């Protein structure tokens, strides 16, 4: 005869949708000074013999992030300067010239500082990308539907990694196949406390300072037969871009709000150049050609052509991304059609960002002279629709970003209640 | 924790010390701090749920335990050498994941006739 | 000899004042995305062989939903669209009229929308309820004390019922006794985790979808004698209520401030007719006739008279409630002096409810032809002051109306640790 | 819980389970989050008292206990057939709640000397 | 041989940094009904023969302590009515005068209150430490740089005491040696749950009723040799100061906001006095003799001078402190170079207390005629750079005034698992 | 609780009740609330602690407890009778501090070794 017996800690795990604590190595928007630090103490635990299902694309890791950061975002800049006061009409005109470049207009308003009192001039700068007309007169774009607080200098929006980890009872199994396409079961699966890298980065259509794939080239998508469902390609090698805004600008300190200080565009000192972006265009031709042929791997020898987007809105069609301090949105009709190859870069300052009703954002400018040098480690394609496949890059939703990090993570409970059968009585 | 998973039943049955260790901590305002509260408190209340699981059963303050209630075949009829040394606990509760409701409610049961039988003094 | 022996689980029920959470059922004010999901399974334990003592109208549970809900309503209503810069002078005149029906005001006044700019006249309609006139010219009502918000349209403000359960080691006990009268002793007493039905439903002299009573009509007051303290009764069968506002009105979305947009009446299309509620006129006569002689079956057969409310504010001498968006307010005077009986009800706007300093609110018009069927089933009757006893419909505190539905619910804590003596040695 | 409260003493010292089960759970963001949180917290500080005042006496894990401490005469001289054959619990603790703490001291202090006299080792 | 062995409740006590909670004896701004009431019942243990290092100016109890009445007083001051409206060019004039007392004056405004309408001129009154002119025109100091609200009058800010407890596992240690300097080992340490008296009183220059010291004159400073850091001198016996406003001052209620409510002086009626303090100039000189001999104490024979503030601030060249509902700030310059001695000290409104960068405060008057009897029980001094040393008073720092309280208490978690070798086996 | 901290290691092991005792409880909304709840988490979180600590030694629910390993000379090398009646438990700890955490390892595994011994049933 046997009788049953319980163990205190036989290894089972159960399903998902647990809650994740922030954790930060050694200010900015997501607080580091919030999280407890890490002990680093880089630390495995491979299973060997296992194999278990990942369902990349429905993860909740994805959704509690993305949810996270713009409760951090939205409350980091809940303190800051308001904007309404700055909405009044705008009596704006050209700037000066010397070579074919409209694109800035030296506006100007009556601002309200010490209220029923005499109200300054004041004139500024502002991009013909923020300015829409009222039919010489002109008003802020974002002052029709929701009112935005400028992101306050004093600090910064650069991306520094984030590692989320599990509470007691929860641990984050991590895939380490390399050939793993997000779903399926994968071997080789060690269990984890808190995550690897993953560095909030905000970007479209090219995902930047991202991690790299391994041995080949992976391509991760809801359905291959869908078409409204996005698509995420990883790269065997970074592709090195490095795009600059070439101008030297001041800062208007404006009073407006007794302790409310307003940042505009003050001049621009030397030539008016572009903003612009640069890629190795050998380099890009020999990524493009490896992720086509990955591509058609997929495929039953079919020819694929890439074309630029359709009829989007300028976050969507242009390779929206964030640099030290300012917002470039990039045509980049050259790459999809020794020499570098440029892309034309204009640079936006009120913004809405993650697309939400009742949220922009006003970015003060930096002072000249930026450089942002990364790498392009991602691709967003989708397609539409004889016998020929068109890829487009294509965005909207912010949380595929975070989903090509977070690709190799699950979070599992612990049942350490276990029963079988021996031979014991009492 | 979750180590010797990939091993035999047998095998695991000898390395279960690191998942009960391990439970009270790692492996080693409402930016983050409630984030990191509601943690902390999720996490005891899993501990204490356990504490009591065990508790109402004759297991109370034991890694290893044995009752006194043989299960009926219906649930497995696998060799015992078999079921020890050929798979892992996963797929043994996929196996009974459909009985481990039954079986508690067996459990707490037997544990109240144990305690009466004893209570007589 | 004996022994004292400790027992863990003694059924022992100490007294109250703790905590409870919510819990619905399968948006709105009252959050129920917000609460657990109440496991249905109706579920109570009958505790044969025990008495205690009930003092209903001085329970925790009815302060702590009347101190919650108020929690709820001011933190739902926080993030709404405000109305400070509607306080204009309002230059208004009189609507057209066919009928003899003043009651509507076709109001116009200058609104700040896009700062230091021209303003639109923007008329709109405004209940000559809403209205002060400060001598043509006239202004908001509540722009003298305290700055309301308009309650968003997206949200809706009609009641479904809340479940108030107890946490570990707190139990409510109900009392089961048909003719309990609130407070005192009584048999048949169940333990429940979670109360049943218990829906916030907002009146005065008039609860409406109330709880029906069991058998015979009973009887709630403080102390008979004393004539400050409230006097609340069950119905015996519910008086059938049928309350309609017929007319068609337009709503003008108008804007006023930077993603703030007022809602105001627009015009009413058709006949200009008056809201009236309506009530079976028999069956009320037949549901007075036994009420009175339940409370003469109270009193030394002494001869009972029913008077309306003598001097008080709009909110209290009428039958204030809230139909589908729209808050109605009742002159009972003629229920109290196959043929129904007519009431005649105004319609208000901004109202102060729950009677706070500091707290309006603006209710959006509802697109025309609303109506409300719903029960009475409980009367709100005070007397004042020669051989005779005089009863009137009352209100102001709103906390009777929980005190109505949750007369047979007490909570407790268990003492599990009992001590008793027995030959036990160790 | 709160089960054959109506019935005898004795009876109601053989069906003392339902209670002891019934203390982690239910008969089976400050719109509600923080009102369940601190009721869920008060429930395993109520739970954590209970287990310990159970554990600074002899009784730490058992539902059925017994003490060496005789009590004295002046609290109840009551015939024990009457107290467990005719009488519940409430108003009998109401009949000791004046000399609970007492007795509270008397265990703890008990249950020391029990110790010390075991420790001798 | 021997085995090691766990007792369980050692008594040994590990370092400090946890958090502790309020408790109030039997309105105010540090909410009373929020801390759990104390069990008075005064209950300590002496520690016979132990001894340990206290390190006073370095305390964690003083930092917590100073963060948290920061964080009552600034989340107190939260809904109260705000001021950016009162902001309007002044147009003011000097006060009637008899005597020679400028210092006030009769301003008047425009101030919005219905919005679009008609604005009153309601002269109000304002001193002249309020106002600065943007050179007949006159504005409020504090709307340059920050809006500060005004504290409701329904609320009092005197100070009753405060008791600082020690959660689970905490306990706070308090040293009882008499001649105690803040650092160093001290005997006779008793320990405590709950902290004694210190009530949260902000001065400067003079602790007013504060704890008296025991025996001698003590003197406490970071290093005696530096000259940037504090020094704290207790006093062996209190000095009684009776500080006097003797005018009786109208409150003009007058609105601004709707549902706000600003209060202004409203006339002075009776004789136009001034605000002074009063000191027994013997007790005063005793006093003063007797510390200078105790620092006198402390260094080679070497004669020492006082002298009063150099250069600092109307908040730290005077002795700030707060009365029945004003602001005194007094020139302490007599004292330090049967018959009392009289400070001059002038009343300020508007005030930036704890130096903060976007606070201040708007205090309504009291109704004249208001007294403010305390004891100086505490010198703040400094020495700057002969064979002279010069002390004069000196603040800045307001966490000094809680370190004069709290010099006395330490913060200790215990760690309950002990082991040590002894007989036994298993 | 911090009694006999001045008397010696032997004294001191005869009143190690009142820490033991006085550690669920005292010496017997961002204005206050949210600080008495942390304090009151971090009060059950060190006892819990405390728990887990004595639950994986052989000393679960015990005041006195004795383990069957012996330590190495090189950690003190001073006389029982001194130890026991000269010095207190802090500067024995001072003299320990430095080997604590490799005791406790020490301690876990010899636990793990007695219970296999103990599981060959
Ligand atoms: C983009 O790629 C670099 C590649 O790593 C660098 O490789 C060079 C040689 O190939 C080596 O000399 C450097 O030490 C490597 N590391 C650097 C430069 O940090 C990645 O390291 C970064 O992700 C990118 N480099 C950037 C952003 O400068
Ligand atoms: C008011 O009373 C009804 C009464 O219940 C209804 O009774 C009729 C016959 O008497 C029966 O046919 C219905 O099924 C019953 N239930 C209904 C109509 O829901 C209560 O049910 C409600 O509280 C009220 N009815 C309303 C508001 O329509
Ligand atoms: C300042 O000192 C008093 C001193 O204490 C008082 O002493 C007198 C006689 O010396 C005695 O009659 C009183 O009862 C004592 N107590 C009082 C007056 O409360 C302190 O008590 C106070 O800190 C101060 N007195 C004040 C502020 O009135
Ligand atoms: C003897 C006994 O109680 N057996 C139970 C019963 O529910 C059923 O026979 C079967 C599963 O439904 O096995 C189990
Ligand atoms: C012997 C003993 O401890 N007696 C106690 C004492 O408190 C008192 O004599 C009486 C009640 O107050 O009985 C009990
Ligand atoms: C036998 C054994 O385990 N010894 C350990 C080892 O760490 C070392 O020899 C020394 C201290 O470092 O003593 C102890
Ligand atoms: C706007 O700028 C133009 C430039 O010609 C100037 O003439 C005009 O007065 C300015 N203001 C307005 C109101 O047009
Ligand atoms: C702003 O103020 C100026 C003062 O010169 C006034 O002329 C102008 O009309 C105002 N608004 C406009 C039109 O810019
Ligand atoms: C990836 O890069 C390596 C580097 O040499 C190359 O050999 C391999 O062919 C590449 N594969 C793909 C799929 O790009
Ligand atoms: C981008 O490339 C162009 C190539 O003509 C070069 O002139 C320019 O300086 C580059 N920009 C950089 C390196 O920022
Ligand atoms: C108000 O309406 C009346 C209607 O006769 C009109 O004459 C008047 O101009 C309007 N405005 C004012 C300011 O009266
Ligand atoms: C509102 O604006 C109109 C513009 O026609 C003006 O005539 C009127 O006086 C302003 N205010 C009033 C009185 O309604
Ligand atoms: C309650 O209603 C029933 C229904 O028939 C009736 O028989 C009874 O008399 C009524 N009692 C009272 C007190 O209304
Ligand atoms: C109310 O009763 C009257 C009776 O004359 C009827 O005309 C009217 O339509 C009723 N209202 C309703 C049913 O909404
Ligand atoms: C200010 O007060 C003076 C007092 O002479 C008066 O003459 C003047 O009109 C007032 N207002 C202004 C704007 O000066
Ligand atoms: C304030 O309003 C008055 C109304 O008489 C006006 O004369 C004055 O100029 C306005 N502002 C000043 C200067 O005080
Ligand atoms: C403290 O006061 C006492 C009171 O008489 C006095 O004897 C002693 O000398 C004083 N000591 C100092 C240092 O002031
Ligand atoms: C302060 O002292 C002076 C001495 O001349 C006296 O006249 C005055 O009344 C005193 N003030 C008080 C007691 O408030």
């Amino acid at each position: 005869n046997l009788w049953v017996t319980v163990y205190y800690g036989v290894p089972v795990w159960k399903e998902a949708k647990t809650t994740l604590f922030c954790a930060s190595d050694a200010h900015n928007v997501w607080a580091t000074h919030a999280c407890v630090p890490t002990d680093p103490n880089p630390q495995e635990m491979v299973l060997e013999n296992v194999t278990e299902n990942f369902n990349m694309w429905k993860n909740d890791m994805v959704d509690q992030m993305h949810e996270d950061i713009i409760s951090l975002w939205d409350q980091s800049l809940k303190p800051c300067v308001k904007l309404t006061p700055l909405c009044v009409t705008l009596n704006c005109t050209n700037v000066n010239v010397t070579n074919t470049n409209e694109e800035m207009k030296n506006c100007s308003f009556n601002t309200t500082t010490e209220i029923r009192d005499k109200k300054q001039k004041e004139y500024a700068l502002f991009y013909r990308l923020d300015i829409v007309p009222l039919n010489s007169e002109y008003r802020l774009i974002n002052c029709n539907t929701s009112t935005c607080t400028q992101i306050c200098p004093k600090v910064s929006f650069d991306p520094i990694p984030i590692h989320y980890c599990a509470p007691a009872g929860y641990a984050i199994l991590k895939c380490n196949n390399k050939t793993f396409n997000g779903t399926g079961p994968c071997n080789n699966v060690s269990t984890v406390q808190c995550t690897h890298g993953i560095k909030p980065v905000v970007s479209t259509q090219l995902l930047l300072n991202g991690s790299l794939a391994e041995e080949e080239i992976i391509i991760r998508s809801e359905n291959l037969t869908d078409n409204a469902k996005t698509i995420i390609v990883h790269l065997n090698e970074s592709v090195e871009i490095n795009c600059t805004r070439p101008n030297n600008m001041t800062r208007k300190s404006i009073r407006i709000g007794p302790g409310q200080t307003f940042y505009a565009l003050g001049d621009i000192i030397g030539d008016i150049r572009q903003p612009h972006c640069n890629i190795s265009e050998a380099k890009w031709n020999k990524t493009l050609q490896r992720v086509k042929k990955k591509l058609k791997e997929h495929f039953p020898n079919k020819t694929i052509k890439f074309a630029p987007s359709s009829g989007g809105d300028l976050e969507i069609t242009t390779h929206s991304f964030n640099c030290r301090g300012e917002f470039f949105y990039c045509n980049t009709s050259k790459l999809f059609n020794n020499s570098t190859i440029t892309l034309p870069c204009r640079i936006k300052q009120i913004i809405n960002m993650w697309q939400e009703v009742g949220r922009c954002m006003y970015a003060p400018p930096i002072a000249g002279n930026i450089t942002c040098k990364s790498n392009i480690t991602g691709l967003l394609l989708t397609r539409d629709g004889n016998n020929t496949e068109t890829f487009r890059p294509g965005g909207g939703d912010m949380r595929d970003n975070w989903r090509s990090e977070l690709y190799k993570y699950k979070v599992v409970e612990i049942k350490p209640l276990g029963i079988a059968p021996t031979k014991c009585n009492r | 924790f979750l180590g010797a998973a990939g091993s035999t039943m047998g095998a695991a049955s000898n390395t279960l010390t690191v998942q009960a260790r391990q439970l009270l901590s790692g492996i080693v305002l409402g930016v983050w701090g409630f984030k990191q509260l509601q943690a902390r408190v999720l996490a005891i209340e899993r501990y204490l749920e356990v504490q009591q699981l065990l508790g109402i059963w004759g297991c109370s303050g034991k890694l290893i335990c044995c009752t006194a209630v043989p299960w009926n075949s219906t649930w497995s009829n696998k060799t015992q050498e078999d079921i020890w040394d050929n798979m892992t606990w996963m797929q043994w509760d996929r196996e009974i994941s459909n009985y481990t409701d039954t079986i508690y409610r067996l459990l707490e049961e037997s544990q109240f006739q144990q305690e009466i039988n004893e209570k007589d003094n």
